[PDB]
């Protein structure tokens, strides 16, 4: 009886500190387990994840890691906050876990993905999503995990960016583990193995708004590869100078496939399933729909930038200097350490970290 | 145009 007193969690055994209390879980990922919390300390629920199994592989590790030093050093308001970290195992030597303690918002965008909006809900909504995205970017840092689950809502409409364990620099696009990406966001140059830059995350955000308008998934798809098939049954097959980048193996495979000319957007998002149009001419269903018609675009060098994106008439209403341009996160350069060290060295920097961060 | 206030997730 320290202080830490321990719970049965659904599957898995929660060993924390005694200002949280009641728990309860919320959401179990590819990357965590986390609960809801009171904190008697702060006297306000707070949101507990416990990084599931932080050392089976270097992979898991400089997972845990990167979530770890963004979490510290990345700070806008759009960007969820890092309320406490901690560990309650008490040496090096005895230490497996790493608990991180963040801000507890109201819902998900699963939500409100599951109610009707208004042009000015559904517009700032966008604008802060992408004010917080606009943070990453300017730092080169690339979310690559964006979905409805990881964007979180209070009920005063504001709205926060969260989970980065999967963040990093542009480059090469072979992860590992790719299943702990969800598919139905997984952009072209994520596919089909090209390279990616940070417009990546912008095709993950033009899927997530047309299901907000659309309220279903845009592109399903049953598999890895079917993913594929949906986005250019929607879209159109890509034009030959797009092929030409395939690595030479997925390229063969792109061309044997169907062609298709894909469908107008607006036969992709009739007015009907818009917010309602008021007589105003930025926040009008063909402004969203243009701006949707921009990010939705597979060969990402013709896609929208979050730069043009921040500054489309559908968006634009609510621009602020102060949101839009903040000065760019800093980061200590163990992140630039983006080198491949072992299980055992991993839990070296972790343990440090957790400590000089409790 | 003035952000919203509320928003009903309920
Ligand atoms: C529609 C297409 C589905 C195919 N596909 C994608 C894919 C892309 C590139 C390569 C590749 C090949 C040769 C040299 C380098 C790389 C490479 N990888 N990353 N960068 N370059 C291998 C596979 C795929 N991926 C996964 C993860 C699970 C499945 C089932 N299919």
């Amino acid at each position: 009886d320290n202080n830490f007193y321990s719970v049965e969690i659904g599957d898995s055994t929660f060993t924390v500190l005694k200002r949280y209390q009641n728990l309860k879980p919320i959401g179990s990922g590819a990357q965590g387990i986390v609960c809801a919390a009171y904190d008697a300390i702060l006297e306000r629920n707070v949101a507990i994840k416990k990084l599931s199994r932080p050392f089976q592989n270097q992979t898991h590790a400089k997972r845990a890691y990167r979530e770890l030093v963004l979490m510290k050093c990345v700070n806008h308001k759009n960007i969820i906050g890092l309320l406490n970290v901690f560990t309650p195992q008490k040496s090096l030597e005895e230490f497996q876990d790493v608990y991180i303690v963040m801000e507890l918002m109201d819902a998900n965008l699963c939500q409100v993905i599951q109610m009707e909006l208004d042009h000015e809900r559904m517009s700032y909504l966008l604008y802060q999503m992408l004010c917080g995205i606009k943070h990453l970017h300017s730092a080169g840092i690339i979310h690559r995990d964006l979905k409805p689950s990881n964007i979180v809502v209070k009920s005063d409409c504001t709205l926060k960016i969260l989970d980065f364990g999967l963040a990093r620099t542009a480059g090469t696009s072979f992860m590992m583990e790719p299943e702990v990406v969800t598919r139905y966001y997984r952009a072209p140059e994520v596919i089909l193995g090209m390279g990616y830059k940070e417009n990546v995350d912008i095709w993950s955000v033009g899927c997530i708004m047309g299901e907000m308008v659309c309220h279903k998934i845009l592109f399903p798809g049953r598999d890895y590869i079917d993913q594929w098939n949906k986005v250019i049954e929607q879209l159109g097959t890509p034009c030959p100078a797009f092929m030409k980048k395939l690595q030479p193996t997925v390229r063969n495979y792109v061309e044997n496939r169907p062609k298709y000319a894909g469908y107008s957007f607006e036969k992709l998002f009739p007015d009907v399933l818009f917010p309602a149009d008021s007589e105003h001419n930025k926040l009008k269903a063909s402004q969203a729909r243009d701006l949707l018609s921009k990010m939705l675009v597979i060969d990402a060098s013709k896609r929208i930038s979050v730069d043009e994106a921040l500054q489309h008439p559908y968006i634009n209403v609510w621009y602020d200097p102060s949101e839009a341009e903040a000065p760019p996160p800093k980061i200590p350069d163990k992140q630039l350490d983006e080198r491949e060290h072992t299980i055992e060295e991993w839990k070296e920097l972790i343990y440090k970290e957790v400590m000089d961060l409790e | 145009p003035k952000r919203p206030t509320t928003l009903n997730l309920f």
